[PDB]
């Protein structure tokens, strides 16, 4: 649903070659969205997109480290 | 207290031919050889320490 | 006979003893850091403490009791110490650029944020405040404490330099409780290393600074400066002025811009 | 520039004896531990 | 004071060159050495 | 007695002579390093069979060339023994401080050499890169002791460099102006300048790097934070001034050599000259992250990178310019040090092209971390430095020691020198074009040639530097002593005989203001 | 709020900073801390070169702003000319020290 | 990869490598007509008996040679920088692809879709099969489609690392938190090769780079059987 | 900027003197006043082994290699959390 998607398109926020902050942004708003949609009683399919794009570009073991501490409460970002 | 200098003035332009770090007097010696032994040892000691550490001691 | 007004110095160990003392201190400090021993290093710190105190006697010998410091030389080394302390501001800056690398761009391992998550900064308005208005008094009494010698006035020379001594003692201890008392350490990921490097660098130097100071306070009393020459005098009020404008910068920059 | 004969001539031969010994001080060591490379390498 | 003149104002002796030869093949020969010495000194360490 | 004037030194002459001899010597260990490095690529596969044995190696040669044999030899014994000579002072500013400067070099070696005996070595490269040199994958005292080798070595520079910059803005003659100073005066006090400004730069970066290993401070750890690529900032923004304040010197002394030989009483163009090195070194503060161009940098930073570099082309290019001016019209003296100075020019003038090649973003992300930047540095700092170093001692060996060398024998030690460094470096622009990776102990088979020839020409270097070795002995051997030395009316230095006294100018000269 | 108790260079300044001091205030220049004011420099009126001894080097700028220093060494005796300007110096010997 | 004697770059493989040749051909030429112009000027004032040793004036002769070089350096920067901001232009890749540096070798991540990753270590000299490039095949290959634009994202997990290929004419440090980001566009198929360009320890010289690419049928078979 | 007092006639000893005990060691004292005001311990945060912090790559030289050179029982927790 207006999905299709290939792989990230470019963001004119992050048009420089450290990709770092788009990875992270892209993160944090697919977990802070899919927080809000479990929250107020919603489908978290609305917070696809950003799984999609954190998905390509970020490292697997940059999620998976920041998943496990998510659930150990030491994630440092606002969620 | 009351201005000296004249006086350490008259001891260090004494001519005796020593040099500014030994014109106190015998002080200045002592001092002189503590630091150079100090200085001296040290460094034998370290170089015994460089010997210890380049080896593996496994 | 020479000619010139310049000063031959007298073959000297000093520069000798020093080397090696660089050498014990350096050595001394991986004893410590890898083979868990102070020894060198115990070695190294009093031999570099020989050193100075003996050589900086043989400079007051040279001049106040020697006369070799004619207007040439005296005029050498004003550049001398002015080239010194251009280098100091140069080590500063260093910190200063890493401080402001991080805190500008906030990786997202502190949480993307400054101060990172997880840190709560000591109030600007609190200890660092005072620790301001201590330095800056005391640049205000070093410049009586100079007036005063150039006027040939000796007790307000003395008493201006003593509270000025007061002061750094001051700002010291006030910096030591301040440390023990930060529920951050240096330990704390980029911003404990920063804000204790820098500061803690700076805090040598008000040390190192006072202690001039001191030395400076006991040539008074034995009457060493003429209202007329007293370059070590100078130097050392040029290095505490120095001394405060690092901590007005540090003020600044760490302790209230990055809070 | 202009100079004075040598005070102490150094003839041919006395500078065949002095390049040798100069050329076998920077040869010989190197060239010893160079050799046993392999006697180092796995011993 | 101190001497002067050729051969005079160095730390090391000229008198005798062939005196000087050792001298000369133990200072540079030492230097040039020792990189060789301390390849061998890791290599045997392990 | 002994020990009083070797050990308790407080004269420019003999403090001069002990950089001289400790860089000769640096430079037998430096060259020794370089032949391991060349000995383990002469033939694909290993030698060493340890390949971080191999990365000590490639990084204490450089360490020991950079540190220990050129700006001891340029700034330390050249700067000492001509500089005071040149303004007609007494001595240095600070000439107990100046036997410090020296006395920090002997130790700052021994930490050097240290750090290759314990542990593994340090095998991080000069540029000491983290995480690389981190505690973790450098555990132990290895790139501990290396940092300490460089603050010693940082202090001792600092220091020289206040005691130059004193001594030649106070100490010149009452009617002497800046604008009536030699150029290599000129030179060196641009060079303390740039030593005085970007030395603590590098010593609050490694103390950073020291911290991170052992207080547990994450500067550059990016798990506290930290940021691998300040540390790169810190170091180049002190790396590129290092490479200007490598050669400036020379500069100074190529200057006075071609000025010489030509017969000239002056050098071509004084004032464009002067110029010159302030640009040089201006510019030199300004351009320290092309040294970063891969490391992931904005496109418009690039740009900016690639101007400011390009820009020093052109005070360079007066100076090479007004050599060769010096030497239009000359009556032209064929002697050794003038092969030098011309081999200087010419070989210096390729390293520097390519430099400008390398200057160009784009062109770098493929040239980088290739042997083409190794052939650019060792054609403008290797033989640039070398040359101007030989060029200079045999030059001024007279005066310092008092007897002559055989010039036959010192152009013979040219033209191997010549052919050895081409022989050894040229072929490096080939390898690197093509692909080869620099820090290298090994490399795929397609490269076979040209590294064979490059670590054949490495021996027929070092067959030169054992006939200078040579040379040197059969000067003190026959002792031929100096009688006259020409154009003595426009050259300071050789006006109190050779060697002169132990104290010289007791009188000051006379010079009127008119 | 004022007193005393500093001493003066005038009561304590001592070795050569004194002697620079003395000198300087007799309007005299022993140890040549002044850049000596140039003579036509002509035969009849040569530049006059105060030396301790029997030769001093000159250094002659030729033409203001030359950054060519030509230097030389000033013999007692007959009056020498500058090797490039051919401007005159004449040597005037010793004393200094009482 | 290069070839036995080579003196040059290596063929271009896109667009941008084959830019970059031609703008070094330009460089290259002032490179050596500056050279050789300074080497014969050099011979040119050391053989003449004639000679003029008095003061020379300078203020007219500086202004050709302060003005020439810097017309020059103009003439390179234009070409330069025109490469520089082309190389920057937005390309929309259909495709993204991350690569971990690690001591001593480099994982992979396609995970626009499926999690798919593995390992990419050098062939050992011993193992190679007949024909085989010693030190620069490797057990699992980059394979990537031709003729599509690909974002590669370098990083790594311990040291830094540097991912080049220099057939495409790219090199992109590893460095650990930080995700440099590259754009990789081959116009032929074929196998590429690249090494590990940063200082990284023991086995530097030992973790190549090898990309293979195919059409972009055969690339989504590829895909599906790597899971 | 002028300040906002006037003086300069003459800048001499008894000028830095009045501004030492009118100006700044007046400051100096309500600083200190104000300091010794507003101190008062602070109730110590919630642990949380936040991996940016309590940092440990090697081990401190000195005391049992954890703990910071001027450590706080009170408020510098370890790795592990606070202090018994
Ligand atoms: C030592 C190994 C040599 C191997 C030679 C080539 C074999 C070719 C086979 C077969 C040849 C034909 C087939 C292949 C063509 C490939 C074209 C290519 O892809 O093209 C690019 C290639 C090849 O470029 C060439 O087209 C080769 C140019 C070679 C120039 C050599 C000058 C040599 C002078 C003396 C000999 C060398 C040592 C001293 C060098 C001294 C410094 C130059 O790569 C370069 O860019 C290399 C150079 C890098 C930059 C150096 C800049 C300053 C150089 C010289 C100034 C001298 C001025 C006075 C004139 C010279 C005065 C001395
Ligand atoms: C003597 C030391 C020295 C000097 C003087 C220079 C001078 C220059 N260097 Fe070099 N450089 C190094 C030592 C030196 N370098 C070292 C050690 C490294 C590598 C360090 C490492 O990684 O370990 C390096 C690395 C290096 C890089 C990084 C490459 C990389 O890592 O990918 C770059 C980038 O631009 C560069 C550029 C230049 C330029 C443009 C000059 C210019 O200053 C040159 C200017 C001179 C000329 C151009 C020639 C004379 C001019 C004329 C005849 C006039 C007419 C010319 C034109 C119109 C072009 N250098
Ligand atoms: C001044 C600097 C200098 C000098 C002179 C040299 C000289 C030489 N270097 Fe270089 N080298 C470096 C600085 C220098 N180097 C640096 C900075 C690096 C990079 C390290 C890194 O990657 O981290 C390097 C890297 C390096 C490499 C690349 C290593 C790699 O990437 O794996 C190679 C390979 O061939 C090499 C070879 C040589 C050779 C064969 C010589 C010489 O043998 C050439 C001939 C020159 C001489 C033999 C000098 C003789 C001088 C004297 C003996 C003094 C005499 C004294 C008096 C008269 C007073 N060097
Ligand atoms: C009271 C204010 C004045 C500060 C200095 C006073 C005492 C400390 C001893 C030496 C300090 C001198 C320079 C600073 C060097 C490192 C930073 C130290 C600043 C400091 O003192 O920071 C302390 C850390 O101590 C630590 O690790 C310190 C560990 C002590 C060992 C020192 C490490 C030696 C390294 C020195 C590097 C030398 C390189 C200098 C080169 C100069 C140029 C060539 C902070 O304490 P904490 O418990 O983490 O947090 C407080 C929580 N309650
Ligand atoms: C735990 C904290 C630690 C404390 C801080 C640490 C260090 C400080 C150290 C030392 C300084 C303190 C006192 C100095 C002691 C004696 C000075 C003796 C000379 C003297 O008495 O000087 C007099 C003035 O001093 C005087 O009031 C002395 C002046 C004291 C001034 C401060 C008092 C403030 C009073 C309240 C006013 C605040 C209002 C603010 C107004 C706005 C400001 C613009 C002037 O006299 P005279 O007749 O012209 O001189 C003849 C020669 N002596
Ligand atoms: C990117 C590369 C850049 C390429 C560089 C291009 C190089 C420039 C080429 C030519 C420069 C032309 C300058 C013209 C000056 C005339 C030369 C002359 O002849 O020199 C003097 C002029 O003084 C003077 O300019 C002083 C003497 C001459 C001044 C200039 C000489 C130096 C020229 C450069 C030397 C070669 C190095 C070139 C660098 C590449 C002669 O003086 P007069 O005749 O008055 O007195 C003699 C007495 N009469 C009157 C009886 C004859
Ligand atoms: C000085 C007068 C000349 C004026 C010319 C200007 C040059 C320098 C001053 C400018 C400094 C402020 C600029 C900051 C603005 C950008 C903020 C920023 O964010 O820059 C940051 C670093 O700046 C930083 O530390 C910057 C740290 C400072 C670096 C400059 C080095 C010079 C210092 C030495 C000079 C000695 C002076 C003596 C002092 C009295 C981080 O880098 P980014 O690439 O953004 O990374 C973010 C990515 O995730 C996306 O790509
Ligand atoms: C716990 C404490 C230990 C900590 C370590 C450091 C400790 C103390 C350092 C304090 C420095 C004390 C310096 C005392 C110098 C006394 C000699 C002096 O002051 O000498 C004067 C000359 O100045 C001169 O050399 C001026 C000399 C300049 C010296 C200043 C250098 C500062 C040192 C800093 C070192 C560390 C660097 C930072 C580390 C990261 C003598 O000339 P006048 O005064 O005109 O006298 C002549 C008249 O009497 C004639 O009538
Ligand atoms: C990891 C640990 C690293 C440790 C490295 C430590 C290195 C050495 C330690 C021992 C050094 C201390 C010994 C005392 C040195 C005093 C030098 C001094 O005071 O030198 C003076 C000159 O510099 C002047 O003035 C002005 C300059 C004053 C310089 C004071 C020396 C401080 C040394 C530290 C430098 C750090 C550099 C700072 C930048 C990061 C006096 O010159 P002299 O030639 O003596 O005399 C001339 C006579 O006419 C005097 O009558
Ligand atoms: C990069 C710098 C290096 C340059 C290359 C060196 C040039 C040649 C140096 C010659 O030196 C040697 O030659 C040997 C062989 O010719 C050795 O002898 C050895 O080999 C033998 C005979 O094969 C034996 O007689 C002895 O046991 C022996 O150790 C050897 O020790 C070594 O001194
Ligand atoms: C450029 C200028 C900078 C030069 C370098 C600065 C030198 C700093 C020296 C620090 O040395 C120390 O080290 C210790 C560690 O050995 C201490 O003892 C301690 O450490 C212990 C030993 O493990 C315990 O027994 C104790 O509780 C105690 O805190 C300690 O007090 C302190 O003096
Ligand atoms: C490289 C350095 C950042 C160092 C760091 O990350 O710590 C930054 C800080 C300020 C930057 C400069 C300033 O932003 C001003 C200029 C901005 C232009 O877009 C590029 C060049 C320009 C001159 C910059 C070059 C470079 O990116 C600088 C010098
Ligand atoms: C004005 C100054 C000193 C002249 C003097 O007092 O003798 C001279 C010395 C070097 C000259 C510079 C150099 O010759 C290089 C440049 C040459 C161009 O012809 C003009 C600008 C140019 C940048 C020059 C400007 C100016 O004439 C300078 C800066
Ligand atoms: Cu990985 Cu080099
Ligand atoms: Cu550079
Ligand atoms: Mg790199
Ligand atoms: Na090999
Ligand atoms: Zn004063
Ligand atoms: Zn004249």
């Amino acid at each position: 649903k207006i999905k299709n998607y290939q792989t990230a398109p470019f963001d004119s926020r992050f048009p420089n070659q450290n990709q770092t902050r788009n990875c992270w942004q892209n993160y944090l708003d697919f977990h802070r969205c899919e927080k809000a949609m479990t929250a107020k009683g919603g489908d978290v399919s609305v917070c696809e997109w950003y799984r999609r794009v954190y998905k390509s570009l970020c490292p697997i073991s940059w999620v998976s480290t920041w998943d496990d501490r998510r659930a150990e409460g030491t994630f440092p970002g606002k969620i | 207290f009351e201005n000296r200098v004249a006086e350490k003035q008259k001891l260090f332009q004494e001519d005796n031919g020593l040099p500014v770090h030994l014109k106190g007097g015998a002080t200045d010696n002592i001092l002189y050889r503590v630091t150079m032994t100090l200085c001296l040892g040290g460094t034998l000691y370290s170089l015994y320490c460089l010997g210890w550490a380049s080896f593996p001691h496994k | 006979h020479q000619t010139h007004a310049y000063h031959m110095v007298n073959p000297s160990p000093w520069p000798l003893t020093g080397a090696l003392s660089a050498l014990l201190m350096t050595s001394g400090l991986t004893m410590w850091f890898h083979f868990n021993s102070m020894t060198l290093l115990m070695i190294g710190l009093t031999t570099n403490m020989l050193t100075m105190y003996q050589w900086w006697r043989d400079v007051i010998r040279e001049s106040t009791f020697q006369g070799h410091h004619t207007p040439a030389v005296q005029k050498g080394l004003r550049y001398g110490m002015i080239l010194f302390i251009i280098s100091e501001v140069l080590f500063f800056t260093g910190f200063f650029w890493a401080f402001y690398h991080s805190s500008l761009a906030p990786t997202p391992e502190l949480g993307g944020c400054w101060p990172p998550t997880g840190i709560h900064p000591l109030n600007p308005l609190e200890v660092p405040l005072l620790n301001t208005s201590v330095l800056l008094a005391s640049g205000v009494s070093i410049t009586w404490a100079h007036h005063s010698l150039m006027e040939g006035d000796r007790k307000h020379m003395l008493q201006a330099l003593f509270i000025t001594i007061t002061l750094g003692v001051y700002f010291t201890l006030l910096q030591a409780s301040e440390y023990y008392e930060a529920p951050f350490t240096i330990s704390d990921g980029v911003y404990g290393s920063t804000f204790f490097v820098a500061t803690g660098f700076h805090g040598l130097h008000v040390i190192i600074g006072s202690t001039f100071l001191i030395v400076c306070f006991f040539r008074q009393l034995k009457f060493h400066f003429t209202s007329n020459h007293h370059f070590g005098f100078e130097a050392a009020a040029w290095y505490w002025h120095f001394v405060d404008v690092v901590w007005l910068f540090l003020y600044v920059s760490i302790y209230w811009w990055g809070s | 520039i202009t100079a004075k004969p040598a005070k102490t001539p150094t003839s041919p031969k006395e500078q065949a004896i002095g390049l040798s010994v100069t050329f076998l001080s920077f040869l010989l060591p190197a060239g010893w531990v160079l050799y046993h490379l392999d006697n180092y390498k796995k011993s | 004071h101190y001497e002067e003149g050729p051969g005079k104002n160095i730390p090391f002796s000229v008198e005798n060159k062939w005196r000087l030869l050792a001298m000369m093949t133990l200072f540079f020969g030492s230097g040039f050495a020792a990189p060789f010495f301390i390849v061998r000194h890791q290599l045997l360490k392990k | 007695m002994f020990i009083n004037r070797w050990l308790f030194s407080t004269n420019h002459k003999d403090i001069g002579t002990l950089y001289l001899l400790f860089g000769a010597w640096a430079g037998m260990v430096g060259t020794a390093l370089s032949l391991l490095i060349r000995a383990e690529l002469g033939q694909p596969g290993t030698l060493l069979g340890d390949d971080q044995i191999y990365n000590v190696v490639v990084t204490a040669h450089a360490f020991v060339m950079i540190f220990f044999m050129v700006m001891p030899i340029m700034i330390g014994g050249f700067g000492n023994w001509l500089v005071p000579l040149m303004i007609g002072a007494p001595d240095m500013a600070f000439p107990r401080m100046n036997n410090m400067s020296f006395w920090l070099l002997p130790p700052s070696f021994l930490l050097l050499l240290a750090s290759s005996m314990v542990e593994a070595g340090a095998g991080t490269g000069w540029t000491v890169y983290p995480p690389l040199a981190g505690n973790l994958a450098h555990a132990g005292a290895s790139v501990d002791l290396t940092i300490f080798s460089l603050h010693l070595a940082g202090v001792s520079s600092i220091l020289g460099a206040i005691n130059f910059i004193t001594t030649i803005i106070n100490m010149k003659p009452p009617a002497m102006s800046q604008y009536q100073t030699p150029l290599f005066v000129w030179s060196v006090m641009i060079t303390a300048v740039l030593l005085l400004l970007s030395l603590p730069v590098l010593a609050a970066g490694i103390t950073m790097l020291l911290t991170d290993r052992n207080l547990n401070t994450t500067f550059f750890d990016p798990a506290g934070g930290g940021d691998p690529i300040l540390y790169q900032h810190l170091f180049w923004f002190f790396g590129h001034p290092e490479v200007y304040i490598l050669i400036l010197p020379g500069f100074g002394m190529i200057s006075h050599i071609v000025t010489y030989y030509s017969g000239k009483k002056e050098p071509f163009g004084y004032m464009g000259m002067v110029w010159a090195m302030m640009s040089i070194g201006f510019l030199g503060f300004i351009v320290w992250a092309h040294h970063m161009f891969t490391v992931g940098m904005d496109v418009d930073t690039r740009a900016y990178f690639t101007s400011a570099t390009m820009i020093i082309a052109i005070p360079t290019g007066v100076k090479v310019f007004s050599w060769l001016a010096t030497l239009h019209g000359g009556n032209i003296k064929w002697s050794p040090a003038m092969m030098w100075a011309l081999g200087f020019i010419f070989l210096f003038t390729v390293g520097g092209l390519t430099g400008i090649v390398l200057a160009n973003s784009s062109l770098d992300i493929v040239l980088h971390d290739t042997y083409y930047v190794v052939a650019h540095f060792h054609y403008v700092l290797s033989m640039g430095a070398v040359f101007a170093i030989m060029g200079g001692f045999v030059h001024w060996f007279p005066l310092f020691s008092g007897y002559t060398l055989n010039d036959t024998w010192a152009k013979i030690h040219f033209a191997i020198m010549f052919v050895g460094v081409n022989m050894t470096f040229f072929p490096q622009h080939f390898l690197g074009l093509s692909g080869m990776p620099r820090r290298y102990s090994d490399y795929p088979d397609a490269y076979t040639m040209w590294n064979t020839i490059s670590s054949m020409g490495s021996f027929i270097s070092l067959t030169a530097v054992m006939l200078m070795v040579f040379i040197i002995w059969e000067a003190f051997a026959s002792k031929r002593e100096v009688l006259t030395v020409d154009l003595t009316t426009t050259n300071l230095e050789w006006l109190n005989g050779c060697p002169p006294p132990y104290h010289t100018f007791e009188e000051p000269t006379y010079v009127n203001l008119k | 709020a004022s007193g005393g108790g500093v001493p003066t260079d005038e009561e304590q300044a001592t070795g050569l900073e004194r002697e620079v001091m003395l000198a300087a205030r007799k309007g005299q220049d022993p140890y040549n801390i002044l850049a000596p004011k140039a003579t036509s420099g002509t035969k009849e009126d040569p530049n006059l070169v105060p030396s301790i001894t029997n030769k001093r080097i000159v250094g002659c700028i030729c033409e203001e702003d030359n950054s060519t220093v030509i230097w030389f060494w000033l013999h007692k005796g007959e009056a020498q000319r500058c090797p490039s300007c051919g401007t005159h110096y004449k040597l005037v010997p010793h004393q200094l020290a009482h | 990869m290069a070839y036995p004697m080579q003196l040059g770059f290596q063929d271009a493989t896109s667009p941008i490598m084959e830019e970059l040749l031609h703008f070094h051909d330009h460089t290259l030429m002032i490179v050596f007509l500056i050279s050789s112009l300074v080497l014969y000027i050099i011979s040119l004032m050391l053989t003449t008996k004639l000679t003029h040793t008095s003061t020379m004036d300078a203020q007219e002769v500086e202004t050709i040679w302060t003005i020439l070089p810097a017309i020059i350096l103009i003439l390179i920067a234009l070409p330069s920088l025109r490469i520089l901001y082309m190389m920057d232009e937005i390309n929309n890749p259909s495709l993204t692809v991350k690569t971990m540096g690690h001591q001593w070798y480099w994982s992979y991540e396609y995970t626009d879709y499926e999690d798919l990753s593995f390992d990419s270590y050098m062939i050992p000299t011993s193992e190679l099969k007949p024909g085989e490039l010693r030190l620069l095949e490797v057990d699992n290959r980059v394979v990537l489609p031709m003729e599509m634009t690909i974002r590669m994202l370098v990083s790594s997990e311990d040291v830094l690392h540097s991912w080049a290929v220099p057939s495409l004419g790219l090199k992109t440090d590893a460095i650990p938190g930080r995700l440099n980001q590259t754009t990789l566009m081959s116009s032929r198929p074929g196998l590429y090769y690249g090494q590990c360009s940063e200082i990284c320890g023991s086995n530097h010289s030992f973790m190549p780079i090898v990309l293979e690419l195919v059409p972009l049928k055969y690339f989504e078979k590829w895909s599906a059987s790597m899971l | 900027a002028s300040a906002a007092k006037g003086d300069h006639g003459g800048t001499g000893a008894r000028t830095w003197r009045f501004l030492t005990f009118g100006l700044a060691l007046p400051s100096v004292a309500l600083c200190t006043l104000n300091s010794w005001l507003h101190s008062g311990h602070r109730e110590r945060p919630a642990f949380i082994p936040y991996h940016h912090l309590r940092i440990r790559t090697k081990p401190f030289s000195w005391g049992d290699g954890n703990h910071t050179f001027f450590h706080n029982p009170r408020v510098n927790p370890l790795p592990t959390g606070y202090e018994k």
